[PDB]
RNA sequence: GAUAAGGGAAGUCGGCAAAAUAGAUCCGUAACUUCGGGAUAAGGAUUGGCUCUAAGGAUCGGUAACGAUCAACUUAGAACUGGUACGGACAAGGGGAAUCUGACUGUCUAAUUAAAACAUAGCAUUG
RNA sequence: GGGUAAACGGCGGGAGUAACUAUGACUCUCUUAAGGUAGCCAAAUGCCUCGUCAUCUAAUUAGUGACGCGCAUGAAUGGAU
RNA sequence: AGGAUAGUGGCCUACCAUGGUUUCAACGGGUAACGGGGAAUAAGGGUUCGAUUCCGGAGAGGGAGCCUGAGAAACGGCUACCACAUCCAAGGAAGGCAGCAGGCGCGCAAAUUACCCAAUCCCGACACGGGGAGGUAGUGACAAUAAAUAACGAUACAGGUUGUAAUUGGAAUGAGUACAAUGUAAAUACCUUAACGAGGAACAAUUGGAGGGCAAGUCUGGUGCCAGCAGCCGCGGUAAUUCCAGCUCCAAAAGCGUAUAUUAAAGUUGUUGCAGUUAAAAAGCUCGUAGUUGAACCUUGGGCUUGGCUGGCCGGUCCUGGACCCAGCCGAGCCUUUCCUUCUGGCCAGGACUUUUACUUUGAAAAAAUUAGAGUGUUCAAAGCAGGCCUUUGCUCGAAUAUAUUAGCAUGGAAUAAUAGAAUAGGACGUUAUGGUUCUAUUUUGUUGGUUUCUAGGACCAUCGUAAUGAUUAAUAGGGACGGUCGGGGGUAUCAGUAUUCAGUUGUCAGAGGUGAAAUUCUUGGAUUUACUGAAGACUAACUACUGCGAAAGCAUUUACCAAGGACGUUUUCAUUAAUCAAGAACGAAAGUUAGGGGAUCGAAGAUGAUCAGAUACCGUCGUAGUCUUAACCAUAAACUAUGCCGACUAGGGAUCGGUUGUUGUUCUUUUAUUGACGCAAUCGGCACCUUACGAGAAAUCAAAGUCUUUGGGUUCUGGGGGGAGUAUGGUCGCAAGGCUGAAACUUAAAGGAAUUGACGGAAG
RNA sequence: GAAGCUGGUCAAACUUGGUCAUUUAGAGGAAGUAAAAGUCGUAACAAGGUUUCCGUAGGUGAACCUGCGGAAGGAUCAU
RNA sequence: AACAUGUUCUU
């Protein structure tokens, strides 16, 4: 594992075996969706809404709960981001090396670092491309990157 | 990374089978998996041996008996034509008298002796003896 | 596992790998360059004939100690000077300057034989007539 | 100031003097190189006159991709034609292979020496 | 008494020695402030000298390439390109 | 669009467009390259060869152009040039053997200027003519088949019923010469045969060997490390089983040896099937395109009816025969929510539609010759495709069969591996749903030609209605977010520390320094030493470890800031996004290069004192570049774990670093919590270690270097005896130094690895 | 209806120049290999008498020496 | 502290 680094962890999610919802679970699915879109207007990515759903609102899959996934829904609603969450974080991880690279010249781990970032954006994105998520000539650019994480 | 479950599940198997270990796990689980399995078994080589849903790919846990030799894919799944059988045969198995290449035709997963009966031919897929 | 690709449709490379290969194989790659047709002494055949232009004797290597008898040649059809080896006590007198001779290999292909020191060749013939027969006095030399 | 059969530097200290080349279009262009050059390298073809053909615009007027009117000299091609001529006068590089030497552009012995001499940027030293 | 050569400048002789001969990697000895290094050459610097070898020619005191105990080459009195 | 062609076509022309091929290797270069059927070797997989008996192509000295003709760009036709070359009375004329035979040349390398149309077939006006095509002879140890060089008896011998060492005889015979016929176009030869034709049956067998590999001598002379032999190891220096010779023996024998090439041996080219820690060989390190390769999942079960052929029970036996039971195999059909196209005529035959592939089955067809193989006393056999029969005026079985299949064609199957589908529904069905807009077609009231709504059959739009309406897991793959951390990971500022050198201020006085011992050197102009103070550059001691971090190179004072990171935790998120990677990129110790800055210390070069036979060395004293930094270069190390990366599995043990989770006879906040440290357990990740040796290995050793002849998880790179040589040359990068790529001639029998016993050591005990 | 004439078309061949490939002469220079008993030293193998070796840079009759960084394939698996 | 060297070829 560790597509960029030696590491082998193993770190992760166990899901549950149980499909249904817990017995002691009372919200609707509509209760769920409204939530999800309430945080989704507030400014938070698939990924945070289901970390708040968890923590405060007894809500341990939305897929158990709803029948759907987060993004799904988020879709169905006109709220899917333009361009996928994981996409949008590297991208934005790369735009802050640049800027830090471009202040601080003799970083040569930076460098380093700033190829690997942008070989897994480039790759990602070929993914995206290649199932119509981005469109077909999609091409990110470090000159213009600083206007989508903007 | 993950190639072949088929040659990770055989490979176990030889190595709980060599150590006198009377049962083995198996992780993941496939169909192909399954009808090997169901080949060895029937012809006596393993004990019965039962699938564990885990709402994945599966795990299976095998009983061993002690009278398997060696079983093993062959990998790449080459092409057998009907008079190609033979050669496979000589070049696998210990006699003539006994031990199986394990086929897949389109008739479905068999022995070389059910193949040669029904008069089919398929890709090699492994061997037992 | 083992360092080679196994896959059905792999078969470019396997054979492209063993033709780049071979040409670490010496005897191949002598074939597939042509060194016997442009650069041996014979051109690739199994004898050939010359003229004698003198003769010499070479110190035989370590731990013997011995002169063989050779001559230095200069061959008819490409005009090389090579040196051969004469067998057969007594054989040496048989040869003279501007005398034609037919040679051959001395059987290990194109290496150096025994004690002799940087000589590749054996004369067969001379005038005409074999070494053999001369030695047996089967025939005599004709001039 | 011109021309000269055949030869073509045999003349001479020495090709001195003269000759030869030359415009434009198209083609093609080596070693070497500080990669900028060398280069018009070298080496080839074409060029007249006449009769045509095509391309390249401006201003008005509502699929105007159109009409009307106007207007400049460039470019490319074809037919014909002559004592095979034609950058027809004029104007207008000879070229190549090397050695010595100074890097280069520049400067001086007005009135016998223009150079390899002086200068130069670069480099170093000194107060 | 000390320093300083991109200051002026300077930068060695005599003998012997290898299993044909020749040559001398090697040795002995005298001697300087240091004994001419890297390079380069019969060169605009070599007397002997039209040096010797090669090339160029029918024929070359010319040209060019080599060689180098160099009368008297040689490192910012700059060396070699 | 034309022209030309027998005709398609950039075949050519005019105008127009800017296209066509390529890392799945185009284009270019080499070929000691005509292709194929085939050949040699062959466990299997392979390797090598194919000018040449058949098929296809091409050429007639080189090039080109044509005539004639159905057909030629013909050469035993023409025309021209080039090159060769014949005659000539000098004006001219005539040529093409890679047909047959023959000459010259070339070379290691290959045959007669013979006879004939009798067979094979071909041509012509042709029953008849012609055929160096073809057939017959000559030369012919290319290869292949069969196969003489002898045999039988007796004496005394020899010996334990014959197997016996010699010389005594009777015979037999074809090699060859030759009456005759045959054979044949005529011959020759074979086959058949009068007269001939063997005791040393002289009618006389050879080629290589006798140390080992490898079968067969330590016999006699000669030589004396010479001459010679010897594929390899070796023999030979005065007792040579190896040379030179004589005797004996061995092997194969009408054949045996040598040279070269190739095949097996070679698992020493490795797909099957090699090797890469140390023998040759893992790229310094990551990123990355092509290539190769990539987790799991969708009709599984159950029942009924039934065909065939397998064994025995009937057994029914003449090896073999029928209904019944038993089981076994290859099959079909129905039913289970049910795949398996769909209509017409009415189990076939004409319509309307079909998601694409790989793979496998079967078949059509696939020249003879060759291969494998059935039949045949060519007297055998190699061969050939014949031959055998009461002996005829005839009769007769034959001239088998498989092998071929990469590609194409047809065909059964639906495992394996792909491909498509309904997600902003632009989705599926409505058979005889409903409405609207278009088309076409049979049919008239038969007299011609008509109207255009019903109507038959396509195609669309709208409405409505059926429906279980439609989205697989989330991989102890991967990516992303989130939380508390942890690091001597990186960058920029900043801040310590002593030490070193030097400078100032003092103080005393005779040496100091340096070494194995000294000398060079510094010193009464005060050295060294001592205290205080200052200035510069480096460097970061102790703490510091079988500890941490980073892709590797590497990274160690404090503090702050900047951007990254692994691991852990997670009932967060995406859903295959991945692994390894030619080409192509980033980084890369030290030294080295360029330009500024700095230059304490050590210190290549150099200077100098010793030592020494000499040391331009080691040791001492100085000291330039360098050492440091900022901008650029350079791209290499024993860049090492001499050990590619990803993935799975296989055995015991105690420690340790990071995270997390449960738990104290402990010390401490504070008397106690949510203090902290420590202690006890689990767990994921990491740097390692110890034992074992199932296993691996040549061993050393190895928890991988195991799961490898019981040989296949994915994938990249590298090696093929030692040298020449990482050299030469071409290319390329670099300011240079050099880096990368990278041969061949030639040479050579070992070089090398790991271990053992000894010996030796200016090694230890 | 012959010779001949015009213009085309195919185009041998010759000259010049260019380019590609393959052989090959050459003063002199610099290597490699081979060849019983020539010279000079003694670099390596033992702590080989300065442990050896790698990369880089200078120096030197010759092996080689020295600086900087690295390796153990060390003469230390250890306080 | 110093300590360099050992013709060729075997049996
Ligand atoms: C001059 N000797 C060469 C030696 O250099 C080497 O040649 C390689 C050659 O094998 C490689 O190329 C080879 O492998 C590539 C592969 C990448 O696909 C093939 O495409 C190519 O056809 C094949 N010849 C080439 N890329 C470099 C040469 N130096 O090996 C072959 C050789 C003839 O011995
Ligand atoms: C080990 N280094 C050696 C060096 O010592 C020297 O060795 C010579 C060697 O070449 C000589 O030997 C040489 O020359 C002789 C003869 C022509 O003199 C030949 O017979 C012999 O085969 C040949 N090798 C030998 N006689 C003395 C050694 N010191 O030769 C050069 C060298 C290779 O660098």
């Amino acid at each position: 594992g560790r597509m960029h680094s030696s590491g082998k962890g193993i770190s992760s999610s166990a899901l549950p075996y149980s499909r249904n919802a817990p017995s002691w679970f009372k919200l609707s699915s509509d209760d769920v969706v409204e939530q999800i879109i309430k945080y989704a207007r507030k400014g938070l990515t698939p990924s945070q809404i289901g970390v708040i759903l968890r923590d405060a609102h007894g809500v341990s899959q939305a897929k158990v709960v709803t029948g759907n996934k987060i993004l799904r829904i988020l879709k169905s609603n006109g709220l899917a981001p333009e361009i996928p969450e994981d996409l949008y974080y590297l991208i934005k991880k790369a735009v802050s090396v640049r800027k830090h690279l471009e202040k601080n010249r003799k970083d040569k781990d930076s460098k380093f670092r700033l190829i690997l970032i942008e070989s897994r954006i480039h790759r990602l994105a070929r993914y995206y491309r290649t199932v119509a998520v981005l469109p077909p000539n999609w091409k990110y650019e470090s000159a213009t990157a600083s206007a989508l994480v903007a | 990374t993950r190639t072949s479950v088929l040659a990770d599940a055989l490979n176990a198997i030889n190595n709980a089978e060599k150590t006198g270990k009377r049962q083995v796990l198996i992780r993941p689980s496939s169909k192909v998996i399954i009808k090997f399995l169901t080949v060895m078994q029937k012809h006596g080589y393993i004990g019965e041996f039962e699938y564990i849903d885990d709402h994945r790919s599966g795990k299976i846990v095998v009983q061993l008996n002690g009278r398997l030799n060696k079983c093993g894919v062959i990998q790449p799944r080459f092409n057998v034509k009907i008079n190609d059988i033979e050669r496979w045969t000589d070049n696998l198995l210990p006699a003539r008298q006994f031990g199986y290449v394990i086929l897949t035709t389109s008739a479905g997963i068999m022995d070389h002796e059910e193949a040669r009966r029904k008069h089919v031919s398929g890709k090699i897929l492994g061997f037992v003896y | 596992g083992k360092g080679k690709p196994r896959g059905l449709n792999s078969a470019r490379k396997l054979r492209v790998h063993r033709r780049n290969n071979r040409w670490a194989d010496q005897a191949y790659k002598a074939r597939l360059l042509g060194t016997a047709f442009k650069s041996s002494p014979f051109g690739g055949s199994s004898h050939a004939k010359g003229i004698v232009l003198e003769k010499i004797g070479i110190e035989s290597k370590q731990p013997n100690s011995a002169i063989r008898k050779c001559v230095r040649v200069q061959l008819i059809k490409n005009g090389k000077k090579v040196t051969a080896f004469v067998p057969n006590d007594g054989c040496l007198n048989f040869v003279d300057e501007n005398d034609e001779v037919l040679l051959a290999g001395f059987g290990r292909r194109g290496k150096a034989k025994g004690d002799i020191p940087g000589v590749r060749f054996k004369v067969v013939k001379v005038s005409g007539v074999s070494l053999l027969a001369l030695w047996k006095e089967k025939k005599e030399k004709p001039r």
